[PDB]
């Protein structure tokens, strides 16, 4: 029996997906179709399940939707953002014009594919005969151009019209440079002996790429079916038979002539003597930094672009500081890192699978003559689609080349006199509200005081959108809510009215121009009134009351709702 | 009556002040989240059986969480 609820109206946009949330004590199972699961009911009629929607010839395997939610050892992937995955059109051909000194090319070339298309059936042995059928083994398409009627000779010339259009907008111009039948031999020339270019092999492979993808967008009118799917995701035996049937034009044409993410340790743990040393390992070899941040450094900056982080990167092989400066060689895919800091002596330095790195003064020490400040915390920087795993000591039996460099010398590990793990703080990925600090630039807000203001003030050369908001919010429960929006001549905006139990926050996001005096001013008419008194370029800045929303973006629509029933 | 007068403790002021703690917030990314040193550890089949996708967890796992209840917020 269903139920009486219904979230209508909501963000259609999104990738959705089935997804269960449980605590503790649960065991729960989820019923798809075929060898995944068994189904105890009835799908409603004409629903599908997603043992079908997922991908052909792709194993389904359940997994945390939020991160690797894995609780296992330090030995933990630890990846930075994420591509798209192409998770979610045939090129443009007609918009060009049909030259006439090719008109007879393109009609020999169309009934070069007629010529083929009926081999490709002689093959099998048809009859020529009156009557259309596939099961039959017949086709009256045996007679050549000159009784065969001009509609149907329209509709295969079709087909090679759309190829040649293709051929030619690909990029490269196309000009001038026996057997047993009823009657009817197929040989224009021969096939097998010339060879057709890469160039035009890649050319007929789009080619073919752009027929398909037709074929589908006129298919899918035509449920769910693997040649539906795009030729991207076609079977590769299906695509190199394609390829190869729309390859043999190209072939007779030829014969003739014509977001990074940055982890580290917790800043407690920061070090101010000794010989510290921890290893990192990237197993591939995409935008990856490590090193030692001071306990100040910015989450959302590259590591080691200012003074708060020493770090080395692998992707450019040099060290990353307040300027850059050429050091060491790069990895591969599946190496270590080791990073020892002395720091009695002021010296770091790192070694890849033990090869300590040398730059091109002959220094085998990164930064000389550094002051201790706060301390070093170690800290590592992974950019789009990158894997890594830290290691800060406390387990030498895997402490692979620590043996090997370090600990002859007197190096130390990070946590190798400790009793519990560290806590790994990373970098958040949704964007909280944060007071507007007094040292930043480009966001500066006064307070003055009749009526109180808080008017702003701004100073850069970058423009963009911020999405300011009061600090206290506004809760109504449970009596009447609504939420009007009246200009200073009328109330003839947008007024929303639905709110149970919410605590609406004013804000107003707006757009930074060169002088941006734009403020909200508590004042009273009736009741509660805030007015966000704005001033010239006021065309893109909205105010209005918003519960809790973190998203970081650029658009007035789209902004997630939903309506239960 | 005002802004100020309806999420405050008093109400029946007709006066526009602005409290300080009434101070503008603006959508930042400088901020660091913490890992916990312990989750859940679930397993889901290990036998992926055809009788459906299985996932099952018995061992609790509890936390303390601050309240910040003029942001309206957990930590």
């Amino acid at each position: 029996q269903p139920v009486q609820g219904m979230f209508e109206n909501f963000n259609i946009d999104g990738l959705f997906f089935p997804v269960v949330s449980f605590s503790a004590g649960i065991k729960v199972r989820f019923l798809l179709g075929g060898r995944h699961g068994e189904f105890k009911f009835l799908p409603p009629p004409g629903y599908a399940a997603c043992y079908e929607a997922v991908l052909p010839k792709e194993k389904l395997k359940v997994e945390h939707s939020r991160e690797y939610k894995q609780e296992r050892t330090y030995t933990r992937d630890l990846l930075g953002p994420t591509v798209s995955l192409t998770q979610a059109v045939p090129v443009d051909t007609s918009q060009i014009v049909l030259p006439p000194h090719l008109e007879r090319i393109r009609e020999r070339l169309a009934e070069n594919i007629h010529e083929l298309w009926v081999m490709n059936k002689i093959e099998l042995g048809w009859q020529y005969g009156p009557v259309r059928d596939d099961n039959k083994r017949q086709h009256p398409c045996l007679v050549e151009f000159c009784k065969l009627p001009e509609q149907e000779r329209n509709y295969n010339l079709q087909m090679s019209l759309e190829t040649l259009k293709t051929l030619l907008a690909l990029g490269c111009h196309v000009g001038i440079a026996y057997q047993l039948t009823s009657g009817y031999k197929p040989a224009p020339m021969d096939l097998s002996f010339i060879k057709l270019t890469p160039s035009q092999e890649a050319m007929v492979d789009k080619l073919a790429e752009n027929a398909h993808n037709v074929w589908a967008r006129d298919r899918i009118r035509q449920r769910r079916n693997p040649r539906l799917v795009p030729y991207t995701l076609l079977d590769d035996r299906t695509k190199k038979s394609n390829k190869d049937s729309l390859r043999e034009a190209v072939r007779t044409l030829l014969g003739y002539g014509y977001r990074f993410r940055i982890f580290r340790a917790e800043k407690t743990y920061a070090v101010k003597a000794g010989r510290w040393y921890f290893e990192f390992e990237a197993v591939t070899a995409g935008d990856m930094r490590v090193g030692w941040s001071r306990p100040g450094c910015q989450p959302d900056l590259e590591l080691g672009s200012d003074d708060r982080a020493f770090a080395f990167d692998g992707f450019k092989a040099q060290r990353w500081h307040q300027g850059n400066e050429h050091y060491g060689r790069s990895w591969q895919a599946g190496d270590v890192v080791g990073c020892m800091v002395d720091m009695n002596e002021h010296t770091m330095m790192f070694t890849l699978n033990g090869e300590i790195l040398l730059d091109d003064s002959g220094s085998e020490l990164a930064f000389k003559d550094f002051d201790v400040g706060d301390g070093f915390i170690p800290v590592c920087s992974l950019g789009v689609a990158q894997v890594g795993r830290m290691n800060f000591g406390k387990d030498v039996s895997t402490l692979k080349y620590f043996t090997i460099c370090g600990l002859q010398e007197g190096y130390e590990p990070f946590a190798v006199n400790t009793n519990r793990d560290i806590t790994m703080w990373l970098s958040k990925r949704l964007p909280q509200f944060l007071q507007v600090p007094s040292n930043h630039e480009h966001i500066e807000v006064t307070r003055i005081d009749k009526v109180t203001q808080k008017s702003f003030g701004s100073q850069n050369n970058n423009t963009d959108i911020m999405f300011y908001r009061l600090s206290m919010p506004i809760e109504c429960a449970x009596x009447x809510x609504x939420x009007x929006x009246x200009x200073x001549x009328x109330x003839x905006x947008x007024x929303x009215x639905x709110x149970x139990x919410x605590x609406x926050x004013d804000s107003d996001f707006e757009v930074l121009m060169k002088t941006a005096h734009g403020h909200l001013v508590p004042d009273r008419i009736d009741k509660d009134k805030e007015t966000p008194k704005p001033e010239f370029n006021n065309h893109k800045d909205y105010a209005q009351e918003k519960p809790s929303r973190l998203k970081q973006x650029x658009x007035x629509x789209x902004x997630x709702x939903x309506x239960x029933x | 009556p005002l802004s100020a007068g309806l999420f405050k403790s008093e109400h029946k002021n007709p006066v526009p002040q602005c409290p300080p703690r009434l101070h503008v917030q603006f959508l930042s990314h400088v901020l660091w989240s913490r890992m916990p040193n312990q989750f859940l550890k679930v397993d889901v089949s290990r036998i992926s059986e055809r009788q459906g996708w299985l996932v099952q967890c018995l061992d609790p796992l509890q936390f303390m969480s601050l309240h910040i209840p003029e942001e309206n917020r957990s930590v």
